[PDB]
Parts: structure tokens; C-alpha cells; sequence
């Protein structure tokens, strides 16, 4: 599945994608 | 940021690991 | 009859008319004649100067501000033909700012092969209106004539009626006559160009606007093809040549003409498919000996050094200069200033050029629709470019739609960028259509293409909305459409829902009330339509509204308009429901259809019932005295939009500025049926009788009624004869003591009822005494009673009073008492 | 009382709860606090555990999509300030998609020093609505709370009333309250900011929010301009020095910091003008021993060194991270797409800005109204440009009008072209006065600053029109004007008038009733005006038409707004007249003021006359039976505009080829006056008489009356009591042959009228008789008269009967006739 | 007097300038 | 022609002459 990711689509894209791992940020 | 390579360009699996830990 | 004289080519006069008698020798002119700039001129100085030899014209004639010259009949009494060869600005009779000029005259012109008519600027101008110059010109739509005395004022205009036929301009038949005293001669419908006589014959076949005697080709005025020696001929027969188009001359002519102009200062004439032409077309060169050009063995076109390298096309006569053209040296503005098209002229002139060495360039041709008219344009060399480095130029073309027909049509451009500024007819699809075509995709920059001028005013989403449910009803439409959905989903701010009523099926694209729709959330988006018309059709269909991006494509999606039509219901009530009695049985009664018929009206009902005599007036004593018996906006101007798009677009942006901070890329009664009536006769009517009409229309008779609430009117017959007449004879009753008591038969069938009974009795010599009888009052007494009468014989009359008014007397009646 | 615990410079937490325990040990956040992507959590997760330490925020607080939180009340009980140092998109509190949250429930919230609150995407959000932001921004204007439960749905909002002080929000009073158990605290007027105590006393002036104590600056929880020691201060002094905007520090404190950011990976802080700061301004530098920024002997400005030299400016917080620059060492991008003006703030974070090495870009602002928020911008070098070497573009500004303030402000630009499109309220003016200021007069080329969409929406014609001659009548204004024309007097194609009315002076420019006038001939142009309502002031100015020039200056010609005020004439009719009479001599007379005064009504006219009763009622003899007396536009646009447009400029251009081909360049009644007073109280009335009243409403007295028609109404007096009541004895005669005929003196003053005598005769023992007397009766036997009487005592009674009833018997009288 | 000349001004202007030689027309 | 150097430039007396015999 390969399409444009835009607004709240875009967040549940990534959540599907990974958040067993969870999101990064820098320290 | 993550808007520009997504919403504008046409977002593939690999690089969403980049966003992920 | 035919010419005879000199040929006198074209000339011009100015500022004196001492070298206008150099027109006297000749009836034809081989070019155009031009009278102007005259000013020191009186009207004294054109009466005595006449020019009865002049035929026709094979240019043109303009004439500009010629002061003293107030009417042409004068000066050109026998001008017939304008052939139009070469015009003055697509004009080929031309009149501008002619001072002291009351009307024109020219009462023998009949036909301008080529060109219009221009008159402007006259103010002194008249009858002008009663020219019909359709039966001069084949286009009278390309015509120009305002500014003169005719709109300014209202100068009289008499046209002899007793003689000048009249023919309908526009709604309403007007009389033609030149002047005053010279009505536009009209030939009959049977003689299309060929001319009439005086009595209405069409002349010979190739005859043109006037002749001698009907069918003789050597005693016409104007041969309509060629001229040749007294004689109109279809083609030129050997050896002679085709010349100018209007006549036919020998070799000797053609080549003294060539010498003549090779040994002087040109029009170097050749000889070419049997015609002596000033030049021969590409792939031909003339010979030395003869004059013939023959085919060359190799691909030599005919270029046109353009003086300036740059010319400017805006009129027929500066298009005309570049016939026969093939290479351009050159560059090409396309400029008509026009609102008339000029595009089959500009086909027949243009559109035989291959190649253009310079830019191509069309700026504000308002009456354009397509450069099509270039059939065979294929390189755009573009060495010298519009300034900015440009070798197409399109810029503020009202009514461009397309360009070429890229299905069948190819271009090459060499050097030079595009250009497409506020074309609102012409959408981005043409426009990256030709840069794919003509390949220069990869050379323009940004802002060379404008986003939101071109195809602004035009519908070209070039994408497809389907229509999924509609639902009728009856007065809601239910629609249902499938979603649409641009990349960027929050794009779409919504849709817009154009409906208006249809009577007939074609209907335009792009009245039409707007409704907007909020945009679905991520169930068809669909809407719900509220207050329509019964039994109407209606146009729908929807486009988006998606947000603006500089970048990309704007974007695209619009619905094919359909057409769906509400069902039928009640009617409305029949207006103006009058009934008339015309008969003691018949009264007629009339009406109109409603005015709402919601369908189609099959039928009527009407309903009768008899309104009962009120029992009030049988209980009064009407013989009291005083017994009067009555004798039956548009959005918030832009800002409301803008606002909508600015809200939504921060919201998008804040939406992009979050996303982008937080993530990290870690690295029953009786009735009837009318049939198609609107009034009907009823019998069968008792006399004097309250009828109540019930009054209906409906639509619908078999499948159950469906129709409204009726109207009512009542109506009286007239008065009969004899019914309040009292029958039977009448009897006296005489007592011991002298009581007068009356019988009669009452009129048992009356005009509705009898209200009282008149009893008059006199003595023989004595005076008539009058007596008033109730119904009451004869329900009691049976009659009449009187009380203590003087001896003698007395008359007995009797009246009966109804609804009506006064009934006949009854017969005397003659009785005696005793004196005792 | 004051902060205790940590500092606890401002964190993150991402994806569970695990590290959110490290914010229990501080009461002061020294940065901002997020919590964001919270997506495996339950609402039981959130109620044991509580933050009640946490008292401020110094930059933000920002909530995104965390799973469980119902409520903040329990996460949050004790914050109450929000400094807003750093903003987050210009917003100081940001709750964005937070999914299953009901309430804020943050009810100790009392002052956001700076920022705005931004709360969207909340389908389960209520209790917003019943909070008064006005009490905790400064500026309410630039929250934005949308799509949430409170406009989606209709959600219960249960303040308890029975407590919640209520304050008006627009026209109404509404209770405000945090949740369905927590008011929203609103302290008194008195109280600006240092807050209240519970009974309701200004705190200490240093105070903040809440205290425990009135008057005491030991016992606040939120300084309001400094911390130090647990005590607020003006300042801080000797030898502490301000830190962070909030608190103060020692050296030390600041030299371990500079020393801990030098000895490893930063804010390298110094001291400059009595603070601890991360950077000292321009012409400073740090020393090595001590850290304070002495003076600099030369002109070194601070460079902000932008990565990818190309810094889009959209928010505070970006504009914000260029604060103390002087000189940029890349480009700017002005980005706005916001609503609300940002110039307070984008001009204290910008503005000290010298140089731009870069190009300045402002693109799409539709919120900016000027560029007047650099202050000290000079020179622009330029040395990277925008694509399409352009060193300053603007584009789709849709607000703005001025550039800089060109009396006072200086510019340069070194290298790159120009650009402007697309503003619409930015005129052509402003555009070549900053081409002459920069020094770039000759650089541009052409489309590079647009014609039809710069200022097309802002009228600047910057020429004056001057009215010459203005007459005013009844309804009709009389214009003049000088006459204008342009260099090429062709272009003239008229004139617009703009007319509508003005209730006060202070009338906007650019409703709006357009009316066409053609161009004169050549007497000045003037208008007459028709269908005026009087008395009424009209604003008047006139622009020109004229036709568009692509190359050159378009042209320009207007005339300011002038008032005229039409005079008065007569008023209107007044409306609803009624007259109520109460009395037997009083009358109330009410009625409206006209609709249409026509100027001020100054009086009032009422005239009296007295109807005189019927004669025909004096002559009928009522004792019949049968005697129930009565009981007393928008042009068609395009398809219409531009054709109109196109024909001119056909006819110049026919005009100029003309003239191009041509010439060759060889080498009485009652009445009063009412003042102000809408009734009016009627005496002096004839009993039971009916009036016909002629009221008027008249605004001039003096100089002649000028008003119109009077209302016509009639009234009627009541009837008195005793007008009827027959007066005087009874007198009766009795015959030789027993004739009765009775005498009573007439009610000579009655009710209007008396239309019948009722006489009543009974005998002793027997039955009472009635007899009818009418008028004429009356007049022709002089009272009763009686046949044929049996003998015996009876009793007389008389009545009268008028127009307005039944009148009262009269006293018995007996008279007694002989037997015989 | 130096102003633009355009329309019948323009002729206006012509006929005052000259006209007692006339108009100039190639032969 | 005459119009591009009358109606759009500004004419002067000397020129005129060039459109008169």
C-alpha cells in the first residue's frame, strides 16, 4: 500500500506501522 | 519534515521506520 | 450595355477637385478610387458635376470628409458593382466623418462580391434605415453603421408608398427607397444575382444586377464572372487569359504588361493555369522566352520578406498581403480588435504559410475562437524572439478555446519559451498538450503559464462524478454521488450543487441556483433537495471545490449535468368560475384551467344541489308597511470566501506545523365528466331554484382522484311566463249579513313562492279599493274576507306577488248584495 | 506559599506513563511540558495518579492524542500560570485531537502572560463555552476553539447556579464553571491582576493569581514579575541578576552554567545589563575572566547564520528564533496564513534586522495590512536569489496596502529584479515609489509587476475630480463636474455616479447604487438624479471609465465623497386615528406620527364640526311594525461590460488605421393647535352627537403651512343619563263623550332625537294597555289621544324613546271617566 | 502649443498646420 | 504611421510639414 499521507491519516499510518517499538525523539 | 516526504511526495515502508525506535 | 471606354486604374484625389475630371473616359475602374480630404468646397461646386459613365468598381470606394458633397446620386448614377478584390480594413465601401451630406443616392447598386459596408460619423446623415442591404451584401452581420443622424435624431425619412416594396427587417415590414423620390429596386426571389428588368424578368444566367433585355448574355451592365469582348463568359476561352479576376485579355496584354514592368521601376506578371497573375506559386519559375511557369525540380518556396520582420495581422486587406505565402521571414502578431469572425477569410488568406522564422504572437483578438486557421503550420523557427525570450505569445484572448486539433495536427518549435496570460476560455490541458506536442516540455520557467487566468471561465475538471441514488418525490429530490477524494483529502472544502428547471432537453454548461455542501467525513456525501415546482424537470449536476495549490495542477472532478423531473399531484383550483343563466332550463357556466396544473389535465367534475326556499319567508306577513322584498442576492461579496478558504488553509497549515515539530526522523347528488371542455350547458332546471355549483379539475380519473378542493357559484334561471299567474276561476261566498269571502286556485307550481295575493274590487262608478292578502292571511280565511260592504255590484280582481315581482290580474269577477 | 522542590527543566513524554513519574520532586517547569502519542492507555490509568506540586509553566503546555484522559482536573490541580516565554505556533496551550476527554477541568488556571489557547478535534470536549478566557488573556481575539462537542452537539453544561459567578459574553449572562463541581474563580474589579483571597481581597501588588494571605508577598504562588527567595520583587537586586524572565540567580549560579555549556556539547551564557543571558546583543563581547559583554571599539553585528540559508517566517515561535538579530546570512519568507494581525509581535521579534543577504519573499499573508514591522531594514544584497533572479517577491498578499512609510524609511537593493501579483489593495504608486527609493528604477523588465491585479480592489486614481455646480430640489440633485480627459481623449468612456444615503458624516469609500453616464462631446458632463426621499443626506463622488493601456500607466481620475442633504416638503398622513369618547362631553383622540416625516414634525392641526342628525328620521312613523332603530440589479457583467469595451476600441482602431493609411510622411370651524403631543383631550361636546374629526400632521407654522391631507375619522359622544327622562306634569282631557287626550311636556333637550311615545293605560283591577305615539303622532295630536275608553280609574305612564335607548317612565296619572 | 494629437483632432490639427499647398499623396 | 508618433509621442511644428506638399 503505497499512497499520500496527510492530517490524522498520517498518525494512524505510523501507528500502524510501528508503537510496539514506540515514536523517537531526541534527548 | 515528515510532511513534506508524505503528504506532498509518495511515502514507501522503509523510511517510516526512521520515525520509529 | 457592356464597358466601353477606358480601364482607368485606381486613383486618388485630394484637396481639389481639379484632377477629378480624369474620370470622365472611363466606366470601370481596375483598382480602387478613394475621394477625401476636401475642404475648401461649397455644395454649389458637386450639382454640375456628374459621372453617368461609372459602372463598377473593383476595390473599393472611400470617401472622408469630402465637405459640400450632400447626396452621391449626383456624382455616380449608374455605380452597380463593388467586386471587393482588395478591401480597406475587411470594408469595402467606406463613408467616415463625411460632413454636409444629407443621403447617399446610390440607387443602382446592387451587389458587393466581397467585403462590408463602414458608415460612421455622419451627422447630417439620412435614409439609411430604409436600405435593405440584404439584398446587397451576403453578410449583413458584418456591417457598421452607427453614429449618424438616424440614431441621433429623428430625421424624416418619406419613402414614396404611392411604390417602394417592402420587405420585413426584423419583425415588421418597412419600406426601401434610396432618397426620396428613388425607391431600392427588388428583384424577385426566382432572379437570385442575375438581375431583374423593369417589368421583372431575370436576365441571363451570368448576368449581374441590371440588363437591357432578359436573357442576353451582350446587354447586361456587369457580367457576374468574366468580361470579354461585349460578352459574359463562365471561363476565358484560347487563348485568352484570366486577368484580375473580372475580365480576360490576350497573350500580347499579359506580356506587354511583364515588359513594362521589367524595363522601369511592380507586379512582374507571369502566366500561370491560364490565368496572367502577378507571381506564380511555389515550385514554379517563369521562362525566359515565354511567360509560362513550370513546375521546378525541387522544394523552392515563397517567402515574404517582411519589411521590419514583424507585422501586424488586424483587417482582411493586411492578411491579404501575405497570400500565397509559404516561409515567413519573418514575425506575425495576430491582433483583431474585432467582435465579428474573421476566421474563414483569415483561412483562406492565411493558413497556406508552412514555416514562421520569427515569433508567433496573438494579443487581445477578442472575436478569435481557434488558430485553426493555420492549416499547415508545422515550424516555428523562433531566430528572432519577443522580448523576454518568447516565441509564443497569447495574451488576453476573450473567446480562445483551442489551439490547434492535436489529433491530426503537428508543431515544432526550435528556440523560445511560452507564453499563456488571461485566457479564460482556454484551459491548462491545451496548453501542456502543446508543450508535449511541440516539445518544449522541459523549457518553460514559472509564472510563463498563468494558473488562474487561463480557463477561469471555462469547466475542463477533466474528471469524472458519478451519480449513485436519486430518489423523486413530490417536491424533493434525494441525490446521492459518489465521493471523491483529492491526495490531499483536506483539499476538499466541499461541493456545489447547480440546479435550475428545464422545459427542453438542451441545455448549456457552466439562473443556475447554488446550494453548498459540506464535505463528507472520513456514506455517500449526497443532499437533499427542498421547495420545487410540481411536475417540472430539472438540470443537475455538481463540481468540487477543492483548495488552490501554486505548485501542481489546481485540480479536478465535475458530474455530467443530468436531468430529472418532480411527478404529478392535485391541481389547483379552476379560477374565474362564472355561471350564466341564459334559459328558465339552461345556464352555462365558464371557467379557465388552474393555474397550477401540476400534470396534465384530463378532465373536470362539476356537482349540483338545490338550495331550499328559506322557511323565513313563508311565515311573514309581507302586507305590513315596509315590505322590500329584495328582487332575485448573491454571496457576501468576496470576502464571505475568502474568509472560508483562509480558515481553512490555517488549519491545514497548523495541522502541517504540528506533524512536522513532533516527529523526528532519527538518523349523492347529480354530477357529470367534461372531456377536454371549459364550460358546459346544463338542462333539466327547475325555474327559479338556488343551484350551488361544485366545481372541480382533475387530473387523474381511473387510478383513484388526485385533485384539490373545489370552487363554488351559484346562479338563478330567468323569470317564465305565466308561472305566477293565478289559474282556476274565482269564487264569491255571500253571507246573511252581506260577508264577501273570495276563493282561488293559487298558481301551485309558483316562481319559487308567492309572497302575498292583491285583491281589488270597485263598484260600479264608485272608486277601486285595494286589499292586501298574506300567505298567512289566505291560509286562514281561505281567501279573501271582507267585512261590511255598501250595496251594489263590484269587480273582482286578483294578483298574485313572488320572488319575480308583480303577477297578471285575474279575470273581473262581478257579484251583488243585497241592499236590504 | 511560593515554589518549592526541583526546577525540572521542560521535558517530553512519548508513549507510555513509564517516565512521566519524574515530574513529581518540582513545582516549576523552566521550559515546556508536552504530552503527546499516548495510544496503549485506559481511563484507569490516569486516576491514581496526580501532579499537585506543578504550580507554573514558563513556555507551554501542549496535549496530542493521548487515549484515556478523560479530565486534567486530576493530572494538574495546582497550575495556575502559563509565562509563555516560547510559544508553539504562536499558542501558549494546545490541545489538539485529544480523543475521550470530557472536561479541562484546569480551574486554578488564572493568568497566560503570553500567548493564545488553541483547542481542536475534541468530539468529547464540553465545559468550554462556560469559561470566560477574557479573565485570563489579554487577548481573546486570537484564541481559536472549533470542532469540538459543544457545536457538533448539544452536550449538558450543568454550572452550579445554586454559586458561579456569571459575566457577559456578548448580550447575555451566562454562569461560568471548569466542571459540573468547580466555578471558574473571578476575582473583583479592584483586583486587575494580583488576584483575590476566598472572601474576596486584592492580594499583594507583586502577586499573581492566588495567595493565601491579602497584602503579603511571602504568601503567593505566582510572582508576578520575579522569584527570589520566596519573595516577589520589582527587580532583583545586587548581586543577583534576572534569569529566565522569572527568577533570580546568583553569579555562581551563572557561571557553572556557562561553564557546564563550554566543557562539553548549548546556551553559552553571559551577564549584560544586569542578567544572566545566553547571548549578549550586537557590539558586545564576552571577556575571559569575568562574563560580562563590555563594549565592542568596532561595528560587529550579530550574524544569525539560517540553515539552508532560506527561513520560512510563519508563526511566533519562528519569528521568535531571529530575536536580537541585526544582520541575516540567508533569505526570508514571509508566510502568514493566518487571520489575525501579528505586526505587535512580528515587530518586537523582528525589526532589528540591518541587512538581508538573501532575498525577502511575502507570499500569501492574508493577514498582513504592512511591511512597516521592519524598522531598521535597509539594504538588501541579495547575493542568493529567488528562481527567476528576483530579489524581493510578492505574491497573493491579500491585505496589503503599504510598503514602508517612504517619508521617513530608506532602501537598497544591490542585485535581482522585482515581483508583485496578485495584491489586491497594493497600487501601482507604492510600486514605482519603492523602484525610485531602492536605486532599481532601470532593472526590471516587463510582467514583472503585474497591472490588473495590483490595486484592482483600492481605489487610487490619484487625480482629483472637482464638482463645479450641485442644485438640490424636492427629489431631484442636480450634478456638475469639471470636465476630464486623458492624454488620448478616445479612452474616455464615461463616468459611474455612486450615490446612497448617509445617516452620519463618517462614510467608508470605494450599497453603492451605480448609474452610467456617457462621455460629453467635444459644456461640463453633469448628472440629474431621480426618485429621492426627502429630507435625507446622500453621499456623492464620481469615478472615471476609462479604457486600459497595457504598456504604459493605466490612467486615473475620481472625486472625493461629497454629502448633500435634500430638503424637506410636506410629511405624511398620521396613521392609526382613533377617537374613544369616554365621557358625554370628553373625547380621546390617538393616533400615529406619519411614516414619512420629510423633515421634523413641529405641531399638529385638529379640526371639529358636529353632524347634524338625519331628517329622515324625523319623518317616519315608527310605531309600524318593523322599527329596529339602529343602536347609536446587477450589469449584465461580461456578456456585457466587455462587449461595450471591445466596440470602442474597434472604432479607435479603425480610426488609426485610417488615419495611418491616409497620411504619408514624405521624405370656519373649531380647531387647535397641537405641541408635541400625540392626543389630545376634547371638551365643551353637545351629549350623545356624533363629530367628524380633521386631524393633520403639519411641520411648518409661520412661514405658511407645507403639508398635506388630514385623516378623516368620526366619534361619537356618550348619551346622558337623564336626556330622555320626559319632564313636566301629565295633563289629560276628558270629552262630553269620554275622549281621552293626554299632554306631556317633551324631553326638549333629549339625546339627539326622540323617535316615539309609549302611553300606558290600566284600568284598576283590569289589564295595562299600550299605545304607540310617534313623532308626527305626536305633532298632529299634541300628545296621546284615546277612542272609545271604558269607564273606570286608570293610569297613565308615558316613555320616551331616542336614538340612544329605552327612556324612563314617567309617574302615574289617574283620570276617571263617567259611566253614564 | 504642443499637446497629443488623436481622433479629428488630429486632422483639425493638420488643415490649421497646412492645407493652402494640401495633403501629400505618392504619385 | 502618423499616429504612433502623434497620438502617443507629443508632437512638435517641424514634423507636420513632412505630411503636407
Amino acid at each position: 500500500v503505497n499512497q499520500h499521507l496527510c492530517g490524522s491519516h498520517l498518525v494512524e499510518a505510523l501507528y500502524l506501522v510501528c508503537g510496539e517499538r514506540g515514536f523517537f525523539y531526541t534527548p | 519534515g515528515i510532511v513534506e516526504q508524505c503528504c506532498t511526495s509518495i511515502c514507501s515502508r522503509y523510511q517510516l521506520e526512521n520515525y520509529c525506535n | 450595355h457592356l464597358y466601353p471606354g477606358e480601364v482607368c486604374p485606381g486613383m486618388d484625389i485630394r484637396n481639389n477637385l481639379t484632377r477629378l475630371h480624369e474620370l470622365e473616359n472611363c466606366s470601370v475602374i481596375e483598382g480602387h478610387l478613394q475621394i477625401l480630404l476636401m475642404f475648401k468646397t461649397r455644395p454649389e461646386d458637386f450639382r454640375d458635376l456628374s459621372f453617368p459613365k461609372l459602372i463598377m468598381i473593383t476595390d473599393y470606394l472611400l470617401l472622408f470628409r469630402v465637405y459640400g458633397l450632400e447626396s452621391l446620386k449626383d456624382l455616380f448614377p449608374n455605380l452597380t458593382v463593388i467586386r471587393g478584390s482588395r478591401l480597406f480594413f475587411n470594408y469595402a465601401l467606406v463613408i467616415f466623418e463625411m460632413v454636409h451630406l444629407k443621403e447617399l443616392g446610390l440607387y443602382n447598386l446592387m451587389n458587393i462580391t466581397r467585403g462590408s459596408v463602414r458608415i460612421e460619423k455622419n451627422n447630417e446623415l439620412c435614409y439609411l434605415a430604409t436600405i435593405d442591404w440584404s439584398r446587397i451584401l451576403d453578410s449583413v452581420e458584418d456591417n457598421y453603421i452607427v453614429l449618424n443622424k438616424d440614431d441621433n435624431e429623428e430625421c424624416g425619412d418619406v419613402c414614396p408608398g404611392t411604390n417602394c416594396p417592402a420587405t420585413v427587417i426584423n419583425g415588421q415590414f418597412v419600406e426601401r427607397c434610396w432618397t426620396h423620390s428613388h425607391c431600392q429596386k427588388v428583384c424577385p426571389t426566382i432572379c437570385k444575382s442575375h438581375g431583374c428588368t423593369a417589368e421583372g424578368l431575370c436576365c441571363h444566367k451570368e448576368c449581374l444586377g441590371n440588363c437591357s433585355e432578359p436573357d442576353d448574355p451582350t446587354k447586361c451592365v456587369a457580367c457576374r464572372n468574366f468580361y470579354l469582348d461585349g460578352q459574359c463568359v463562365e471561363t476565358c476561352p484560347p487563348p485568352y487569359y484570366h486577368f484580375q479576376d473580372w475580365r480576360c485579355v490576350n497573350f500580347s496584354f499579359c506580356q506587354d504588361l511583364h515588359f513594362k514592368c521589367r524595363n522601369s521601376r511592380c507586379h512582374q506578371y507571369v502566366i500561370h493555369n491560364n490565368k496572367c497573375i502577378p507571381e506564380c506559386p511555389s515550385g514554379y519559375t517563369m521562362n525566359s522566352s515565354n511567360l509560362m511557369c513550370t513546375p521546378c525540380l525541387g522544394p523552392c518556396p515563397k517567402v515574404c520578406q517582411i519589411l521590419e520582420g514583424e507585422k501586424t495581422i488586424d483587417s482582411v486587406t493586411s492578411a491579404q498581403e501575405l497570400r500565397g505565402c509559404t516561409v515567413i521571414n519573418g514575425s506575425l502578431i495576430i491582433n483583431i480588435r474585432g467582435g465579428n469572425n474573421l476566421a474563414a477569410e483569415l483561412e483562406a488568406n492565411l493558413g497556406l504559410i508552412e514555416e514562421i522564422s520569427g515569433f508567433l504572437k496573438i494579443r487581445r483578438s477578442y472575436a478569435l475562437v481557434s488558430l485553426s486557421f493555420f492549416r499547415k503550420l508545422h515550424l516555428i523557427r523562433g531566430e528572432t524572439l519577443e522580448i523576454g525570450n518568447y516565441s509564443f505569445y497569447a495574451l488576453d484572448n476573450q473567446n480562445l478555446r483551442q489551439l490547434w486539433d492535436w489529433s491530426k495536427h503537428n508543431l515544432t518549435i526550435t528556440q523560445g519559451k511560452l507564453f499563456f496570460h488571461y485566457n479564460p476560455k482556454l484551459c491548462l490541458s491545451e496548453i501542456h498538450k502543446m508543450e508535449e506536442v511541440s516539445g518544449t516540455k522541459g523549457r518553460q520557467e514559472r509564472n510563463d503559464i498563468a494558473l488562474k487566468t487561463n480557463g477561469d471561465q471555462a469547466s475542463c475538471e477533466n474528471e469524472l462524478l458519478k451519480f449513485s441514488f436519486i430518489r423523486t418525490s413530490f417536491d424533493k429530490i434525494l441525490l446521492r454521488w459518489e465521493p471523491y477524494w483529492p491526495p490531499d483529502f483536506r483539499d476538499l472544502l466541499g461541493f456545489m450543487l447547480f440546479y435550475k428547471e428545464a422545459p427542453y432537453q438542451n441545455v448549456t454548461e457552466f439562473s443556475w441556483t447554488v446550494v453548498d455542501i459540506d464535505p463528507p467525513q472520513r456514506s455517500h456525501p449526497g443532499w437533499l433537495m427542498r421547495g420545487l415546482k410540481p411536475w417540472t424537470q430539472y438540470a443537475i449536476f455538481v463540481k468540487t471545490l477543492v483548495t488552490f495549490s501554486d505548485e501542481r495542477r489546481t485540480y479536478g472532478a465535475k458530474s455530467d449535468i443530468i436531468y430529472v423531473q418532480t411527478d404529478a399531484t392535485n391541481p389547483s383550483v379552476p379560477l374565474d368560475p362564472i355561471s350564466v343563466s341564459n334559459s328558465s332550463s339552461q345556464i352555462i357556466l365558464k371557467w379557465k384551467p388552474p393555474s397550477d396544473p401540476n400534470g396534465n389535465i384530463t378532465h373536470y367534475l362539476v356537482y349540483w344541489e338545490r338550495q331550499a326556499e328559506d322557511s323565513e319567508l313563508f311565515e311573514l306577513d309581507y302586507c305590513l308597511k315596509g315590505l322590500k322584498l329584495p328582487s332575485r442576492s448573491c454571496p457576501k461579496t468576496d470576502s464571505q470566501i475568502l474568509k472560508e478558504l483562509e480558515e481553512s488553509s490555517f488549519r491545514k497549515t497548523f495541522e502541517d506545523y504540528l506533524h512536522n515539530v513532533v516527529f523526528v526522523p532519527r538518523p349523492h347528488r347529480p354530477f357529470e365528466k367534461v372531456v377536454n371542455k371549459e364550460s358546459l350547458v346544463i338542462s333539466g332546471l327547475r325555474h327559479f331554484t338556488g343551484y350551488r355549483i361544485e366545481l372541480q379539475a382533475c387530473n387523474q380519473d381511473s387510478p383513484d382522484e388526485r385533485c384539490s378542493v373545489a370552487a363554488y357559484v351559484s346562479a338563478r334561471t330567468m323569470p317564465e311566463a305565466k308561472a305566477d299567474d293565478i289559474v282556476g276561476p274565482v269564487t264569491h261566498e255571500i253571507f246573511e249579513n252581506n260577508v264577501v269571502h273570495l276563493m282561488w286556485q293559487e298558481p301551485k307550481e309558483p316562481n319559487g313562492l308567492i309572497v302575498l295575493y292583491e285583491v281589488s274590487y270597485r263598484r260600479y262608478g264608485d272608486e277601486e279599493l285595494h286589499l292586501c292578502v298574506s300567505r298567512k292571511h289566505f291560509a286562514l280565511e281561505r281567501g279573501c274576507r271582507l267585512r261590511g260592504l255598501s250595496p251594489g255590484n263590484y269587480s273582482v280582481r286578483v294578483r298574485a306577488t313572488s320572488l319575480a315581482g308583480n303577477g297578471s290580474w285575474t279575470e273581473p269577477t262581478y257579484f251583488y248584495v243585497t241592499d236590504y
